[PDB]
RNA sequence: CGACUCUUAGCGGUGGAUCACUCGGCUCGUGCGUCGAUGAAGAACGCAGCUAGCUGCGAGAAUUAAUGUGAAUUGCAGGACACAUUGAUCAUCGACACUUCGAACGCACUUGCGGCCCCGGGUUCCUCCCGGGGCUACGCCUGUCUGAGCGUCGCU
RNA sequence: GGUGGAGCCGCCGCAGGUGCAGAUCUUGGUGGUAGUAGCAAAUAUUCAAACGAGAACUUUGAAGGCCGAAGUGGAGAAGGG
RNA sequence: UACCCACCCGACCCGUCUUGAAACACGGACCAAGGAGUCUAACACGUGCGCGAGUCGGGGGCUCGCACGAAAGCCGCCGUG
RNA sequence: UAAGGCUAAAUACCGGCACGAGACCGAUAGUCAACAAGUACCGUAAGGGAAAGUUGAAAAGAACUUUGAAGAGAGAGUUCA
RNA sequence: CGCGACCUCAGAUCAGACGUGGCGACCCGCUGAAUUUAAGCAUAUUAGUCAGCGGAGGAGAAGAAACUAACCAGGAUUCCCUCAGUAACGGCGAGUGAACAGGGAAGAGCCCAGCGCCGAAUCCCCGCCCCGCGGCGGGGCGCGGGACAUGUGGCGUACGGAA
């Protein structure tokens, strides 16, 4: 009975929805979450699986600060300054 | 000393990997001082040591840290080669009078691994074909 | 109403008074399975629904 | 009829604030018309609007923040929005003063002993 | 032969620089010649393609004379449509049928304050460099 | 990447080809015999006037 | 579940709101490649991502 | 698995040269990034010998390598107090000096004293100014050069 | 010629090889060497007139002002405008903006609980109460204020 | 010969990730089996009308039946959304 | 020569391990496509070419934005080995 | 000449931005990914992780008659096809 | 049964700074196997490698000898060639296994502490003005603070330096 009537009662959640990652790992119980590792300060990132790394890593995501940032510099980092008008 | 980290005796493996008890740290405790107070004062930059006093159970090393951000040493010249951001935590990499000393360097008939830049640039360099394109 | 939903309704209160020059007795919010809040919000017995509806524009 | 950022620059801050309520008001209502079939003319609106509420609210903040960086212009210590933000490392960077800056010691060699130009067997 | 480095000559990377290109650009690639009494009197070879502008079709299956006037630019299919340059569909409704600048000569253009300074700078260009070839 | 792309020759064996280049750029033969269509020349060294370059 | 959180509420509220089809007008947009939605879901299979 | 004469070898490659194997495609990119260092440096110090400063003549150290010579790291001190130079001047006026020389002999002392001499003789001080006072050589010994030293300057041949 | 079957052929499918293309890879070079508490990287949610996805953006949300550019934009609508006009669009970007988590910062993560400052209503500080704005995370440096100590003294 | 619709080959050289029947080889497809196994746990359906292109299968009525209040009855949790 | 058919003689199913396979040994329904001695270093002999008590090759230099060029040319380098 | 200390340059660069090229691969190859690709989907989770390019030149993408409940057809029409 | 210096040490939502995550090829500390190899095998090797961990930048480390040498001597670092797959190590076996000289790329050197000399010659933070303000800085003027005599500035640092 250890498949298909065990298959059965599993009502009740380990994991939930991480508030850094995003992903469906914080352990209810032990309140880390094994993807990222929450109280922990310090990202799980893990030299390690190197397929894992490349799942969330800059370039990823938006890059909603940097993209912009490598804009600034091509050009040269000015402000406060605005083009001369007419 | 220093006591590898395993459950029980239980360093797995052959046995000349087989100990535990009786081996040391490679760096010297001075140096393992200026890492926790660099460590501490994350703001702060570390300089160098002294000793001040010992113990059987311990060693009490006394640490000269410096503000980067004391205009009394940005503005003073000399003194301002702190404030770079190249020397940020000396001590973590091992650049310290007692940090320097475990990486083993200075000139010579023994500094011989460390011959490049370091123990590890030594290496590098020797476990390397050099293919050339032209062979 | 559809309301922004961070909307109290002591906000909502002082929102449709503010705007349809009216006054409110009581809401009373739901956040319907889409996200939105909806805030039904009766309006005092001197004054009417039925007109307030044409003057802001629905029926 | 748009209503450009020609016209609002030169105007006083609380006339705008009564164009952008203006605005605002006109949104709620094309919002309605929308729900309340409306037509294809004001649902264009509501775009024009959205966007002229943008126009008006940028000069608002644009002619604000030029006023407020001209008090503490001149003032030292002055707030995190207007001081110039680059780069974190280039913030840390030494101030200008202080690369250029030399000891006295340097300089007292910088005269005695500088680099002359030459070229060489003539 | 090119020489440059800093431009490209690759089957690929232009290829791409094509059906990639904003609508910015595509008005100088959407350009189309103009008829010897134009290229007479202004001294410009060819002109970027506007919306007014009157055109005679030089190649395709309906090649001809009439100088008909353009009606709009697909700068998205990144091609003209142009006035009796149509076809009659199944149910009769007419619709254009998509032509180039590129075969098209322009038999007068629809001249501006924005559109005149251009004939001068070209042709002012051109002129430079035969007074700098002279 | 580390395959043995790129060769080698010895400076003597690769001068005296290019004389064996040479000589046969003389000799109609050869040359023809490439399709140089050669045929209303002149002659085969063909020398030409300095004011050229 | 009937309790459920807010954090969960705007969940599903977004996963709803994801299953709409294709406005049939996009299939006429000049460069498509586009004719079935391909991430649909159906509450029996296919299980959300909780 | 040996067969019938060879050598034995000890190839190497029990480790991983796998990934720590460099191969050599820039050597020639390379060899341009060089050119245009040495080209550069020289248009940007116009008049100086482009090759640097002068450097003197010195003896191989062990035994088989006696007859030899080199361009040394700099001159010695003891060398300077004799050919009149200040070692903090010489630094400035394109004489290299190590500090760092144990001068034993007349033989080599003189000799290399014979190189600064000759380049006293053969460098137009260029002056600190245009309108400028003493030391600095005349504005004919000044018009006629431009002429930065290609090549090592005065090239030590055995 | 009875039907089935096999072979071959004449054609119908099924399948998707082959070929032919290719806005993608791969490899190798060159230039530069781009983060953050003023608040990153990473996530959540939202935002189009008709929009699910990708992508782009952030309640000022399929962008903001400006300068070139210089007539489109478009699947369909709809539009201003006066195309003699920052004047459509696009690129650039330098002008302003930055929903929620996050080193995530008042304390916790339920989305609740607060503290302390201001400004509306309420009061007419009367306190809530209702509305609005600013702070409040740990470490540590220089400085300041307030201190503690049968530590070392001094004067009483 | 047909169809196909865009590119191709001969010699002299040079260069390969180079020639399949096999590896319970890899992937995709397809047969025979074969119109084969099979659509068997709870005793149960029938008539009439409606709706409908089309009705054993829907609905309404009528009739026969079952669950049979420790339920196939009426509400919830977690889960599900 | 090839397609069908007809006859007469011959005739076991390939692959493989195997002293011996048609095997009452194992793989193998069929078809498409993919698919297995590769590169580098070091030797060694055999051979081809250059020069020859020498001969080289780099690594360096001098000659390029390369289009061809990341080529070719040249260097008391040329021998510091 | 230690027990104090700094430093350009050559020097390294499978991460970034930005480029240039090839005896390259050419969609079961080439990166997992030519496209909604780290996407769909699976696992509680660490993690695992696909398939899928091509009308034509232009949608000119079958108007209209007709059979057919409708799917489908026959004419017709479009097309160099 | 006080008040006052200092020393040590607290508290401040004090004034002003700053630290913390990420990225992570290259870079630096440490830590650290086992497959594997030896036809086993534990010695050895893989190999100070992977993971782990820590740390930096446009490059990282190192660097101005407690060096090299045995010459008739050279002369910081790193890098490439070369030494040279050599000196040695090893159930001297599998493997391992560097260096010194030369040539070449590049090539720059310098700073502290102490001994002493010099009315702390110093340094920090306020207030008022003069210029400067999109890398917060000069100029002046203030019995406006404070460190510093348990020691702040100049010369000086060994190649000599002071007098
Ligand atoms: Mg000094
Ligand atoms: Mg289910
Ligand atoms: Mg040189
Ligand atoms: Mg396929
Ligand atoms: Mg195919
Ligand atoms: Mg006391
Ligand atoms: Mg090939
Ligand atoms: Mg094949
Ligand atoms: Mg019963
Ligand atoms: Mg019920
Ligand atoms: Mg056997
Ligand atoms: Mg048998
Ligand atoms: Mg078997
Ligand atoms: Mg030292
Ligand atoms: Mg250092
Ligand atoms: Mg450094
Ligand atoms: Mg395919
Ligand atoms: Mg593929
Ligand atoms: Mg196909
Ligand atoms: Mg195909
Ligand atoms: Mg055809
Ligand atoms: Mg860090
Ligand atoms: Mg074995
Ligand atoms: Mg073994
Ligand atoms: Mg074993
Ligand atoms: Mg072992
Ligand atoms: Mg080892
Ligand atoms: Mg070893
Ligand atoms: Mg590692
Ligand atoms: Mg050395």
């Amino acid at each position: 009975t250890k498949g298909t009537s065990s298959f059965g009662k599993r009502r009740n959640k380990t994991h939930t929805l991480c508030r850094r990652c995003g992903s469906k790992a914080y352990h209810l119980q032990k309140s880390t979450c094994g993807k990222c590792g929450y109280p922990a300060k310090r990202k799980r990132k893990y030299n390690w699986s190197a397929k894992a790394k490349r799942r969330n890593t800059t370039g990823t995501g938006r890059m909603r600060h940097l993209k912009i940032v490598y804009r600034r510099f091509r050009h040269g980092f000015r402000e406060g300054i605005t083009p001369k008008p007419k | 000393g220093r006591k590898r980290p395993v459950p029980k005796g239980a360093t797995y493996g052959k046995p000349v990997h087989h100990g535990v008890n009786q081996l040391k740290f490679a760096r010297s405790l001075q140096s393992v001082a200026e890492e926790r107070a660099g460590r501490h004062c994350g703001a702060l930059r570390v300089l160098n040591s002294y000793w001040v006093g010992e113990d059987s159970t311990y060693k009490f090393f006394e640490v000269i840290l410096i503000d980067p951000f004391h205009k009394a040493i940005r503005r003073n010249p000399d003194t301002q080669w702190i404030t770079k951001p190249v020397h940020k935590h000396r001590e973590m990499r091992g650049l310290t009078s007692a940090g320097r000393k475990s990486r083993g360097l200075g000139k010579g008939h023994k500094f011989h691994h460390t011959i490049g830049g370091s123990r590890r640039a030594a290496w590098r360099r020797r476990n390397t074909l050099q293919l050339h394109r032209y062979r | 109403f559809i309301v922004d939903v961070k909307a109290n309704k002591h906000q909502i209160k002082q929102a449709v008074k503010k705007l349809y020059d009216i006054d409110v007795a009581k809401v009373n919010t739901l956040i319907r399975p889409d996200g939105e809040k909806k805030a039904y919000v009766r309006l005092a017995p001197d004054y009417d629904a039925l007109d307030v509806a044409n003057k802001i524009g629905i029926i | 009829a748009k209503i450009k950022a020609r016209d609002l620059r030169g105007k006083k801050k609380e006339e705008l604030l009564k164009q952008l309520e203006d605005l605002k008001v006109e949104l709620s209502q094309l919002r309605v018309a929308k729900v309340t079939g409306g037509a294809a003319s004001k649902l264009s609106k509501i775009r024009v609007v959205r966007k002229s509420i943008a126009r008006v609210l940028t000069v608002i903040n644009q002619t604000q923040k030029e006023n407020l960086r001209k008090f503490y212009k001149g003032k030292k210590y002055k707030p995190l929005d207007l001081r110039p933000k680059k780069t974190r490392a280039m913030r840390r960077r030494l101030n200008k003063h202080e690369e250029n800056l030399k000891t006295k010691k340097q300089q007292r060699k910088e005269r005695l002993y500088p680099l002359r130009k030459f070229a060489v067997k003539a | 032969m090119k020489f440059n480095p800093f431009v490209t000559s690759d089957r690929s990377k232009n290829r791409k620089r094509h059906f990639n290109a904003p609508s910015h650009i595509r008005r100088k690639i959407m350009s189309s010649p103009l008829s010897k009494e134009l290229r007479q009197k202004y001294n410009v070879r060819s002109m970027p393609i506007r919306k007014d502008d009157e055109v005679q079709v030089v190649r395709g299956h309906y090649k001809g004379q009439q100088i008909g006037k353009v009606v709009q630019v697909y700068r998205k299919k990144y091609v003209i449509y142009i006035e009796r340059v149509q076809r009659e569909k199944a149910n009769g409704t007419t619709v254009h049928v998509g032509i180039h600048p590129s075969k098209v000569v322009i038999t007068r253009l629809k001249l501006d304050k924005d559109r005149k300074k251009i004939l001068e700078r070209k042709a002012k260009s051109r002129q430079v460099g035969k007074e700098k070839g002279k | 990447t580390w395959r043995r792309w790129h060769r080698r020759v010895n400076t003597t064996q690769k001068r005296y080809a290019i004389c064996s280049a040479l000589a046969a750029s003389a000799l109609p033969a050869l040359v023809m015999s490439k399709g140089h269509r050669i045929e209303e020349v002149p002659e085969l060294p063909l020398v030409v006037e300095d004011k050229v370059e | 579940s009937s309790h459920k959180t807010f954090r969960i509420k705007r969940f599903l509220a977004k996963k709803q709101k994801q299953n709409r089809p294709i406005p049939q007008w996009i299939r006429m947009k000049t460069g498509n490649k586009i004719r079935y939605n391909s991430k649909r879901r159906h509450w029996r299979r296919t299980k959300l991502g909780l | 698995a040996p067969s019938r004469n060879g050598m034995i070898l000890k190839p190497h490659f029990h480790k991983d040269w796998q990934r720590r194997v460099a191969t050599w495609f820039n050597q020639p990119a390379r060899k341009i990034r060089r050119r245009k260092a040495r080209q550069a440096k020289a248009r940007r110090i116009a008049p100086r010998p482009a090759s640097g400063p002068l450097r003197p003549v010195v003896r191989c150290p062990t035994v088989r390598y006696h007859t030899k010579v080199r361009a040394g790291r700099g001159f010695s001190l003891e060398e300077l107090r004799v050919a009149g130079i200040h070692k903090k001047v010489a630094r400035t006026i394109g004489i290299s000096v190590d500090p760092r020389r144990r001068n034993k002999c007349t033989e080599s002392l003189q000799a290399n004293v014979q190189r600064l001499k000759e380049y006293r003789s053969k460098l137009i001080l260029f002056p600190r100014k245009p309108s400028a006072p003493k030391k600095g050589d005349s504005s004919a010994e000044e018009l006629k050069l431009a002429t930065q030293l290609t090549g090592p300057v005065m090239p030590i041949r055995n």
